[PDB]
């Protein structure tokens, strides 16, 4: 729930502001977990070197890079196969630091998403700066935490968690009611965990 | 904190040569970008050259220095070099080294080194 | 910090008790993050279909399986390449349910660990029951949470979190002082997060 | 909750044949194990046969039923079958279907079905 700003407004933020660019790669998923639970969509995130879940991407120094080229530089290191353009640009948000966080997002086919996972495990940053990709489970199991709420209970780069829920909403992959519900089950799971 | 240390510069006769060096210390990364800006009399600080540590792309140059300046690196020393040839009066400026990388937000600047081209 | 019990004591627990078997695959890692931070060891865990971090493995029905064969059944589905034996058996612990959790652990070479990651992304359960492998960062960064404490802040299968810290200790991959320290930085990070 | 439903059984003349069926409903998995146990007069419940849904291993049989019983499956119906041939008086027992899988702790049992071998 960051403050959204227009693309052109973000580009007037220069030296005072650092810029980050991240990629949300996702695919329609017709499969069913256990033959029973529709998966609907699969979204890629990653375990970062700092032990947090985030999106592929990183900080882009505008002294040296366009946002596109700087993003693809980092995607080349950590995913090693795909390149995004301004066609995929989705949002800019304001955030310790003054950072404008840009989100790019692209719908892939499910096998294209799998190809990204296969190239990631051979990438230059795999095992160093990137410690593995994970798929976001977007379903919720019968106990009401299995799946997406449990997943939201992990530790994120805060801007990544905000961007994921923002994108799921504006891309109409999940209604905002269900996002608020899942976030609420996660936070209460977390508070119920802190009882020891 | 990434600290930048620079070497070289000073007085140079027109058409001569001069080599700047710059190294990064501290919380540096493995994939990073380093380059040079300069501020000439009555102008704003302008891009000169940049290079990457990882062959991410080809080093680029300002149009006014193409074919005269060449940037190069030694990532065992986290050091980059600017070889400035066929120096002209237009090249008189304070030169600044820069460092950044995809894994931390800060864009770092070294201290200015003066290059003075004059007969 | 589960109750440890002997192998033979666990085998006297039959029908009243469910049994789980998990694999801790790890490797000495001579590399340095950013050229600066010794990584020491790499441990494999995985994002499970329920949005929690855990170890490769699962529940083993002793009506049908030995613990070894049942473990390798699940490893075959989710990792697809390696098989463990009783030579790798490390511990049994008592835990909603009456479960004896058995931990197997094997030191691999770093490239063998990478081969496991490559076979996992082609496995039968990848993208369904297993949503991706991740490496555990065992270093701690200068801010004292980057790396291992942040990683411990994620959401685990509780038995998996206990088994990881138990194994790091008894295998002498990390002194218990440092484990308690990292767990303490994680829990306080979590509590400081629940302020919104 | 996984519920198990069984079909077949009853009276059989020695040397005859009989086929048991069993299906699992509810929170089943994709990779799972199903099989049969039986309890004969004056003995404990003993293993008969088991099969997997995923070709994880070859179906196995108790030694006393090898070559007489054959287990088979239809994972589009989550159903398994026990074809019992050359039935003997030793085969008189309550037969129980069983289900488990690697993703949930519970080992499920169906209700007993009586098979009575007698002339």
């Amino acid at each position: 729930e960051l403050k959204q700003i227009s693309r052109v407004e973000a580009m007037r933020l220069g030296p005072g502001w650092s810029h980050s660019c991240h990629a949300m790669l996702y695919a329609a998923n017709p499969g069913q977990l256990f033959g029973r639970i529709p998966m609907r969509f699969s979204v890629l995130m990653q375990m970062r070197f700092d032990g947090l879940l985030g999106f592929p991407g990183g900080f882009v120094d505008r002294r040296f890079w366009s946002l596109e080229d700087g993003l693809n530089r980092v995607l080349g290191l950590g995913l090693g196969c795909l390149r995004l353009t301004e066609a995929d640009y989705l949002s800019s948000h304001l955030t310790p630091h003054r950072v404008v966080a840009h989100l790019y997002a692209r719908q892939l086919t499910l096998e294209q998403l799998h190809a990204v996972e296969i190239s990631a495990v051979h990438s230059r940053d795999h095992g160093l700066e990137v410690l593995g990709l994970v798929r976001v489970p977007l379903y919720t199991q019968k106990d009401r935490v299995g799946g997406f709420p449990n997943f939201l209970s992990n530790a994120f780069v805060s801007t990544a968690k905000c961007q994921l829920l923002f994108a799921l909403k504006v891309l109409n992959m999940m209604p905002e009611e269900k996002l608020v519900e899942a976030l609420a089950a996660a936070t209460e799971k977390q508070k119920k965990a802190l009882e020891k | 904190e990434v600290q930048l240390q620079a070497s070289g510069g000073g007085f140079v006769q027109p058409g001569g040569s001069l080599r700047l060096s710059c190294a990064a210390s501290g919380t540096t990364s493995r994939h990073y970008d380093m380059g040079w800006f300069r501020q000439a009399p009555g102008k704003e600080r302008e891009f000169v050259s940049a290079i990457s540590s990882d062959h991410s792309r080809i080093p680029y140059y300002a149009d006014s220095v193409k074919g005269r300046f060449t940037i190069s690196r030694d990532n065992s020393k986290n050091t980059v070099y600017l070889q400035m040839n066929s120096l002209r009066a237009e090249d008189t400026a304070t030169y600044y080294c820069a460092y950044s990388d995809p894994y931390q937000p800060m864009s770092y600047w070294g201290q200015g080194t003066q290059v003075t081209v004059s007969s």
